[PDB]
């Protein structure tokens, strides 16, 4: 966004097995991270692992304790003048150095066969 | 001076039980209840230690050992759900260690003459009623303070009330491989069972997962004299020591 | 300098005028004038009637005392000519926590442990009542009420009683008039203050309460003329 | 290199605030906000340290301080009821001892001109609507989270809404001998009061007393540049710093 812009964002972090906040208030009840807009633009957060039944279920399943990240306006939005428009927000992950893969699968994806060959 | 048994204060938080008849004391094996699962991850610790606050010693509800009466069994991480801090610390974070101390006593006279059987069984799966193909739901399960009530309290859906199977399959007299003493009238009045924590995984919810049935059942029935009361009362307290929880600075709320 | 002029201790330590009365000892009964303002009296001591009408100790928030009353009585009914023949006047502290006469000829002008005083009317007498304070320190200035609960009056906040005197004649015999003023000087010492307080801007309108009045007319001046002066 | 100021991660429990702009604190006496009201009873302790699990910052709601606009006003140990585990600490026991550490941010670009005025008072008794010898019932005083909210809220039977005699009868330009900061938008956004416990009795319930009232003021008014928003956004956090409480080993519960 622009330089003279500034705005207070509260981003909460759940663990998993626990169910998501739904509102500012409740996120602020949990684990909030503010670190502003208007003077400071890269916020890292690391994000510790926990230990569900000895890891992480690989299997396809929509259960909902895997952990929850959301990001709540503290404030609205302070615009500099006639900016008349919108700012955007750039998001990315990676893995610590303490990260682990164990046992190595197939990898269908898209249930793979093609004989092609030239 | 004489007699000098173990009867001392044992005050532990909002807890001054100290009633200890022959106060002599079984563990389950050779493992104390203890905390650390490990050393450390070379890190500054900021370890959940609620030991200082979970250590009370929680009583249940008195229950009366009649004539016609067959048993009863509470899941123990299960039983103190709607109760204590421990209960509170259990729906509001997910995962806890959890060693506990189980102190069942009866209160009985000189004249009354009987034998009971407290048993610690862990992992202990149930056996159905309906004995097919499938098993209770888990409400019938953990009533919590109530226990299943094996004593002639028949049901539909959900586990066994069969006493000799003792809703395993397995046998009655050949359940002692589990930890277990036997409360004598002629002898004793109480019985002390000292469980350390049980899991192949080292951390696990409470909520989910059962670690421990407890059973207190008589085998000899009691037979009081003629002209009293034909019931005895059973009170079991659960002091959990060295216990653990996962959740730090994590667990905001949850209701349920 | 180190000079008790401008301190604390100088500051609130002065003598003034609380609770001008007038009482009188007429018979038991006799006229029917018995209740309001004759044959005894009881203050209920507070420092919020004239201290300049609550100021300087309402410029802090946290005080404590040790007071010096001196009771000044004096016969209203012609001294110069008699109406003083052996005129006994009793004073009397009750302290906080203890019940309060409501009577002449009552129980508790001679109970047990109310320290009462006895002097010549025209004549002084000194007292020195030490810090009777339920807190550590006076709550002039408290915000909050006495419970949640039952909750004692309101947030006058008596808890912090300081204590109530009483003043009484011990004559008899109705057939004359007399009449007996009754003036008791505050004089607080050690004065320990604490939590300096912004002033007030009007003239108060309760006790206890610190509520500014209504209707007010403006308390600062305007500017004779514009922001140029002279 | 360059401009270094103190804008480092204070992070503390579940709060990781770290939003200083010209970090400079004043702090409201000599006096730090300090745990030991005594050294002893010459006793072995059992004493309720919630400083591990207390000292969150507690944010509040923001509030729009637009043009026309007064003031805000916070009951601040009664601010924080309905909240947090201090709240549940405050209706859990009665007594306790709380200093307080208030960090009071305004959001506002280069373009905006205007002054506030954050005073932290003691005691502040408050002056009714009513204004005579009667005052609010204790209702309207604390709504928490809300303030009195002194900006054209105007309201019958509870305090008075009168800005320059700040519910007090003193005045306006008169009430800094309080602790104070101005928060200028040429030179600051931000203001931090450090706040230590204040009470002629040691130990004292804060459902029943209200301590401190927090108001945010502006005295000079906001002129945004136009075009803009007529509105800028005020955000205080509270970070309670050496609680104590009382109730050790006794509170068993009481809902509300």
């Amino acid at each position: 966004g622009p330089a003279l812009s500034s705005a207070k964002l509260i981003l909460a972090y759940t663990p998993p097995g626990a169910r998501g906040p739904q509102d500012r208030r409740e996120a602020m009840l949990g684990t909030h991270v503010v670190w502003d807009i208007g003077l400071q633009s890269t916020i890292v957060m690391t994000i510790p692992w926990t230990s569900g039944v000895q890891f992480r279920y690989t299997d396809p399943d929509t259960y909902t304790s895997a952990g929850f990240l959301s990001c709540w306006y503290q404030t609205s939005l302070i615009l500099p003048p006639e900016t008349t428009g919108q700012v955007y927000l750039l998001s990315f992950i990676s893995a610590c150095p303490d990260f682990k893969l164990r046992l190595m699968k197939d990898t269908q994806t898209i249930s793979q066969t093609v004989a092609l060959t030239e | 001076c004489g007699y000098s048994d173990r009867v001392q204060q044992i005050t532990l938080g909002n807890s001054t039980i100290t009633t200890q008849e022959a106060a002599n004391a079984v563990v389950c094996y050779a493992e104390w209840p203890e905390y650390l699962p490990d050393v450390d991850a070379s890190d500054v610790n900021k370890t959940s230690k609620p030991d200082t606050s979970v250590c009370r010693f929680y009583t249940l509800d008195s229950k009366t050992w009649t004539t016609g009466s067959k048993g009863w069994c509470w899941k123990l991480p299960d039983a103190l759900k709607d109760m204590g801090v421990f209960g509170q610390n259990m729906f509001f974070h997910s995962l806890g260690r959890s060693g506990y101390t189980v102190h069942v006593q009866c209160n009985a006279t000189k004249f009354h003459s009987g034998c009971l059987l407290v048993v610690v069984i862990p992992e202990h799966q149930l056996a159905s009623h309906e004995g097919g193909n499938v098993s209770v739901k888990y409400t019938f399960t953990h009533p919590g303070e109530r226990g299943i009530d094996l004593s002639s309290a028949n049901e539909v859906g959900g586990p066994v009330k069969d006493v000799l199977y003792n809703m395993n399959g397995t046998l009655l007299g050949n359940l002692l491989i589990f930890p277990h003493q036997f409360i004598n009238l002629r002898t004793n009045n109480t019985a002390t069972i000292v469980i350390p924590y049980i899991n192949s995984v080292p951390i696990d919810s409470m909520t989910r997962h059962n670690n421990v049935s407890l059973m207190v059942i008589p085998i000899a029935p009691l037979t009081v004299p003629t002209g009293a009361t034909p019931s005895l009362p059973i009170t079991v307290t659960i002091a959990p020591m060295c216990t653990e929880f996962s959740g730090i600075r994590s667990k905001s709320i949850v209701p349920q | 300098f180190n000079g008790s002029e401008t301190d604390v201790e100088c500051f609130l330590g002065r003598a003034a005028c609380v609770h001008v009365t007038e009482i009188q000892n007429k018979d038991a009964t006799g006229i029917d004038n018995h209740r309001e303002a004759k044959l005894f009296n009881d203050w209920k001591i507070n420092l919020s009637s004239l201290v300049q009408l609550r100021k300087k100790l309402e410029l802090f928030t946290y005080v404590r005392f040790d007071s010096e009353y001196t009771i000044l009585a004096t016969a209203s009914q012609p001294d110069s000519a008699n109406y003083s023949s052996n005129l006994v006047v009793q004073a009397m502290y009750v302290p906080p926590g203890a019940p309060n006469p409501k009577e002449w000829d009552d129980y508790t002008w001679q109970s047990a442990s109310n320290p009462s005083v006895f002097f010549k009317v025209g004549d002084t007498s000194r007292f020195s009542v030490p810090y009777v304070g339920l807190a550590s320190a006076y709550n002039c200035f408290y915000d909050g009420y006495s419970h949640d609960d039952a909750e004692t009056q309101y947030g006058i906040t008596v808890l912090n009683h300081m204590g109530s005197m009483a003043f009484r004649i011990v004559n008899e015999h109705d057939e004359h008039k007399t009449l007996v003023k009754i003036r008791v000087y505050h004089r607080a010492k050690h004065v320990e203050a604490w939590i300096p307080r912004a002033p007030r801007a009007l003239p108060y309108t309760s006790i206890g309460r610190t509520n500014y009045p209504k209707n007010t007319e403006p308390v600062i001046k305007k500017r004779k003329g514009d922001i140029k002066s002279y």
